[PDB]
């Protein structure tokens, strides 16, 4: 493991990777209290045993906590020069889109007061959408909160359409289908599991509650803490409690009638689970309070491996692309641990 | 000397059990609620050669809730376990607190008029004054050294005590009167403030919403008997403090700014604590003047004639 | 735990005898002491509920409640509780009101239930539902079976005084009620949003049970939150019941029950709402959905027990502190959430309040924003602003007494009446000469001819410097 | 040296045999 301190008055609340744009996948963001941090990792020489440190490159100041981080596809690189995207969520309960050159916002785009969600908002995430001529044709950004309410706002090329879809309980957590942008999942605080189509009732809802195996109950309140695909042509659906329960659904042949598959962490996950980029069958969630980080495989190959224990808590954790390090952001630091069987 | 040491170092440590045992054996003879059957049996395995630790503490301490001979016995045996010495803290102070209770109805019948329980001995303390007594007496016993006061946990204990049992202006006491107990006691100046600190950045329950105008005034108790004590230790030396105090000082005057507030849009009317609040505006910001003259150079020249 | 409570509750459970209390109502009574059992007539809904995988026969609207139960229970649970939240969103306005009823639908659709069933189980739903005249089973089902009637008073005999029996089994009875209700107005709704049924045909339908669904939830929520305080608010909601009842025959228990239904789906939400604050985490669900001027004041006081609240306060314009504000009524808004946090959001608020508001006001206000900045400039800033009460700047600069001597020689680098003695009053209250010569900068020479009343080289040797007969004597006494 | 164990005591509160 490397560490590498956040500056000392910087509370971080979100980490991201930025594999969802190949030109910028080394570029790390810190979502903290005055803004967002951004990193860059490489491989120094180093021992071949964490073959890769950081290097921090600059700070964006916002002014105000930033909670929630996704980076857009539209990243880019140049000699130098960064040129940024990025979905956020502030403390004055607005969703934004700040886009810069470096280190100074050049543009921000703010949703907001009673347009915006009428209460906290829980997740966001971002997808570029082109025509079929492929010229930027959208930007598509994806909320959920707890004013019962899914968010799609898409800016185009004649500006800012606003959709609002109503949702029979808090939203938790939203993303868009790998390999087709037209599809998006949102989970509800209940249990409920939306697979969408923004383009067009919704396609499909699966729900995790009256599934759990109960041959060890699950206990009565477990909430869902979130759902991801899996595959690079999101083949697959991932849903984590915060009791540590997880099922797999996939998505191809054949009539269907039961999840997958299905299992428990060892711990809560507060944070939910970070499905590995590389390999379908494992993710990673942390037990955030103690600090311990559980590795998990869907077809039982795991036989509980916990690669990360810290002394500490973990504030929020996310896989580099390359599928052998991971990225933790700590209260008061970052680290980068490589794993030394995935390489 | 090695060998002096080393004998003066057993019988140091025997003698401190063996006045613990002394303590349990006294106490449990003379206690109404033992049975005269069970004092015998005590008597027998207590009045004779010293017994360890666990005997004392399993057998005896712990059955009779004697909590202030079990916090003793923690420290002669350099029990490393916080959780269960705060748990041996918490009943002692409700222990106390009960008991005080008590003593003030006694008395509070024989001023009416009435009859006390069959058996029982006819202006006692006030609970916070018998629970600081029971602190202090274990405080000059264990020296303050001890892992039974790790002030990190004890002191939020005890502010919390306070609050959740009304031991503040409604009866007449010091609303800082936890603060004043252990600086008294020889808590480092640095250390309470830096505690208080962490009081009222993480918001546990009972120090939340407007009841942390509370915290903010023990924090300004705290930083001005440091101010003090640095102006004294200045005037001695003629014949640490960082910017971090400034920066609490700062988040102290906008906890008052929001609890304000919110005073201020209360359903039912406002709050009645207006003036109380601006008062400890003035308070802080008149700390945050002297910290920050301190800070800024007047702390190294402590030692100059004006 | 799940498997113990399960079975000690079972235990204490285990039936010992009948009691036909009142006129005809079975009563068991258990092993475990406190513990007993009713067994209560179920109504019509009832009955269907608890026959649905039997009812030989049935009425039109029993085969289809049927045949959307059919449907229904093919999904899972995530998925339902992802749509009963979507259905909240739509009141809450989460799912913007500017949306279409169709778009809703079609958000909801996608994001829930797209790819998440069986197309074969739609087919079949979809067949069913066919042979049904729409209009009128649910026209039955809304208006007759499921909206309460309007009571003329029918005897529920007022109890005289607190019945914890039948308190505790309205209560139950009630929950039971309202989940089947619950269950079934899901299943509608979900039936509202897969096919195209005009949506201005039935619109009235819709909303009547999206605003349903949404009361069902919420009594629900409120049951497994703190049914104590449920019962408590929920018996006190009624005036003349406000004690509770006595009921001696089913009849009279249905109606009660019926009736705390009406109370349900019809000043109970205020009564509520104030007798809680006066269950932190549901009232967040509900004040996202409970709540949509008075429901923004909720909003910020539920959020502040921090910048939600803030922002949401700022932006429209503990009990007895909050009845105080009110009565004032920014300033005391402020002050008293300060107050209440004494960390961050108290701090930023007083400081914000502060400034817009730029004899006591005033000192408070200074004294705590001094005292803030301090603890996390300010100094200066305040003292040039109070003197364009003098004792309670001497207290202040007591107090502040390095970081002030820093700041004071800020001001003095800047600068290059009564400020000024003040100043020099303090400072003359090494050290001592050194600031009072940077203050004074007549005053530095004086003090440091006192004190010489090395050092002395020193001294005279800075006195040189500073005239630059003085210096003629002072070096007449270094020579001597 | 200290050991605590809740589990097999001596009821302090009742007499012996």
């Amino acid at each position: 493991s490397n560490q590498y301190q956040l500056p000392l008055n910087v509370r971080p609340y979100t980490t991201t990777w930025c594999s969802q744009s190949p030109s910028c996948s080394n570029l790390l963001a810190i979502g903290h209290d005055t803004g967002i941090t951004i990193y860059c990792a490489s491989e120094e020489q180093t021992p071949g045993s964490t073959g890769l440190t950081l290097q921090e490159l600059f700070t964006i100041q916002t002014g105000l906590p930033t909670l929630h981080l996704s980076f857009s596809s539209s990243c880019s690189y140049s000699e130098p020069v960064y040129s940024l995207f990025l979905a956020c969520v502030c403390q004055d309960n607005t969703v934004r889109l700040i886009i810069t050159k470096n280190e100074t916002i050049i543009t921000q785009h703010v949703l907001g007061g009673k347009s915006g969600h009428h209460n906290f908002v829980n997740d966001i995430d971002i997808a570029d959408v082109y025509s079929a001529d492929n010229r930027l044709a959208e930007q598509v950004i994806a909320s959920v909160g707890d004013d019962c309410t899914l968010i799609i706002w898409r800016l185009t090329d004649e500006g800012p359409i606003l959709a609002g879809y109503p949702l029979s309980s808090p939203g938790i957590s939203v993303q868009f289908r790998p390999s087709n942008p037209n599809q998006l999942i949102v989970g509800e605080r209940n249990g409920n599991i939306r697979i969408f189509d923004w383009t067009l009732p919704w396609l499909l809802t699966l729900n995790t509650l009256p599934l759990v195996n109960t041959c060890h109950s699950s206990g009565i309140a477990s909430s869902l803490a979130n759902v991801r695909w899996i595959g690079s042509d999101g083949s697959g659906i991932l849903a984590m409690c915060k009791s540590g329960a997880w099922l797999r659904w996939n998505l191809f042949g054949p009539k269907n009638l039961l999840p997958n598959v299905q299992g428990i962490s060892l711990f809560p996950s507060l944070l939910g689970a970070c499905p590995h980029p590389r390999y379908m069958d494992y993710f990673a969630t942390a037990h955030s309070q103690h600090g311990l980080i559980q590795l998990i495989n869907t077809y039982e190959k795991d036989s509980n491996s916990i690669p990360i224990q810290l002394g500490m808590p973990i504030v929020d954790f996310c896989w580099h692309q390359d599928g052998s390090h991971l990225a933790i952001a700590t209260e008061g630091s970052v680290l980068l641990t490589r794993l030394m069987g995935f390489t | 000397r090695q060998q002096q040491q080393q004998l003066n170092h057993e019988a140091s440590e025997l003698l401190e059990i063996a006045h613990i045992q002394d303590d349990l054996l006294e106490r449990l003879v003379a206690d109404p609620r033992i049975p005269e059957e069970r004092k015998a049996e005590i008597e027998e395995f207590l009045d004779g050669p010293i017994r360890t630790l666990t005997d004392l503490f399993n057998d005896y301490a712990d059955q009779a809730n004697y909590y202030d001979l079990c916090l003793l016995i923690f420290h002669a045996a350099d029990f490393h376990n916080p959780r269960t010495i705060m748990d041996t803290w918490n009943n002692l102070i409700n222990q106390s607190h009960f008991e005080a209770e008590q003593r003030r109805e006694y008395w509070e019948i024989v001023q009416a008029g009435g009859d006390l329980p069959a058996g029982v001995i006819a202006e006692p303390p006030l609970p916070y004054v018998y629970v600081s007594q029971q602190i202090q007496l274990i405080a000059h016993r264990t020296s303050l050294d001890s892992l039974i006061f790790p002030v990190n946990s004890l002191l939020p204990v005890v502010c919390a005590y306070a609050i959740n049992n009304g031991q503040d202006a409604s009866i007449g006491a010091d609303p800082c009167w936890p603060i004043q107990l252990f600086l008294n006691l020889g808590v480092p100046h640095a250390l309470m403030v830096q505690v208080l600190e962490n009081v009222l950045d993480t918001q546990e329950a009972p120090f939340t919403g407007r009841r942390r105008k509370l915290v903010v005034q023990w924090i300004a108790m705290a930083v001005d008997m440091w101010v003090r004590e640095v102006e004294r230790r200045g005037a001695m030396a003629a014949a640490v403090m960082g910017s971090w105090v400034s920066e609490l000082l700062g988040r102290a005057d906008q906890v008052l700014t929001q609890i304000a507030g919110t005073g201020a849009t209360l359903r039912g009317g406002a709050a009645s604590d207006a003036e109380e609040i601006a008062s400890l505006r003035r308070t802080v910001k008149g700390l945050k003047r002297s910290v920050d003259m301190l800070l800024g150079g007047e702390m190294a020249r402590m030692s100059f004639f004006r | 735990l799940e498997t113990i409570l399960r079975d000690v509750k079972t235990a204490f459970n285990e039936a010992s005898s009948i009691t036909l209390y009142g006129d005809e109502i079975i009563l068991v009574n258990c092993f475990q002491p406190y513990n007993h059992s009713l067994y209560k007539l179920n109504t019509t809904v009832e009955n269907w509920f608890y026959n649905m995988h039997s009812e030989t026969d049935g009425s039109e609207l029993f085969k289809y409640l049927r045949t959307l139960n059919g449907f229904a229970s093919t999904l899972s649970n995530d998925v339902l509780r992802s749509i009963s939240k979507k259905f909240l969103d739509i009141i809450t306005g989460e799912l913007p009101d500017s949306m279409t009823t169709v778009e809703k639908f079609t958000d909801i659709f996608k994001n829930c239930l797209e790819n998440q069933f069986e197309i074969t189980n739609l087919k079949i739903l979809f067949d069913e539902l066919n042979s049904f005249d729409i209009p009128v089973v649910l026209n039955d089902l809304i208006n007759n079976q499921m909206k309460p009637g309007i009571f003329w008073k029918k005897d529920f005999i007022s109890a005289i005084k607190f019945d914890g029996f039948t308190s505790i089994i309205s209560l139950e009875s009630l929950h039971q009620l309202l989940s089947i209700h619950y269950r079934i107005t899901l299943q509608v709704l979900l039936t509202f949003v897969l096919f195209d049924l005009d949506t201005e045909i039935f619109g009235q339908h819709i909303s009547t049970l999206l605003d349903l669904h949404y009361k069902q939830f919420l009594l629900l929520n409120l049951y497994r939150q703190d049914k104590c305080l449920l019962a408590e608010v929920l018996l006190k909601d009624s005036s003349e019941f406000s004690f509770g009842v006595k009921f001696f025959n089913y009849g009279q228990l249905i109606a009660y029950i019926d009736s705390l239904n009406s109370n349900v789906y019809n000043t109970e939400n205020s009564f509520f709402m104030t007798f809680f604050r006066s269950s932190h985490k549901n009232i967040r669900f509900f004040l996202e959905n409970v709540e949509c001027e008075v429901q923004e004041f909720m909003f910020a006081m539920t959020l502040f027990s921090f910048d939600q609240s803030y922002e949401i306060f700022q932006l429209h314009d503990i009990w007895k502190d909050l009845l105080c504000t009110f009565t004032v009524p920014h300033s005391a808004f402020y002050y008293q959430l300060s107050l209440l946090f004494d960390q961050e959001f108290a701090l930023k608020c007083i400081s914000k309040s502060a400034e817009y508001s730029l004899q006591d006001f005033k000192e408070k206000q200074h004294i705590h924003y001094l005292n803030l900045l301090i603890h996390f400039e300010v100094l200066d800033v305040l003292r040039l602003g109070h003197e364009c009460r003098t004792n309670f700047l001497q207290l202040l600069l007591q107090e502040d007494i390095d970081f002030f001597s820093t700041l004071l020689r800020l001001c003095n680098a800047h600068s290059d009446k009564i400020v000024d003695s003040i100043l020099s009053q303090n400072l003359r209250s090494c050290f001592k000469k050194l600031y009072c010569f940077r203050m004074l900068n007549a005053a530095a020479e004086v003090l440091y001819q006192y004190i010489l009343m090395i050092r002395k080289r020193k001294c005279y040797l800075m006195v040189i410097n500073v005239l630059s007969v003085t210096l003629t004597d002072l070096r007449d006494e270094l020579r001597g | 040296k200290l050991v605590i164990n809740k589990d097999m005591r001596t009821d302090l509160f009742s007499p012996p045999n």
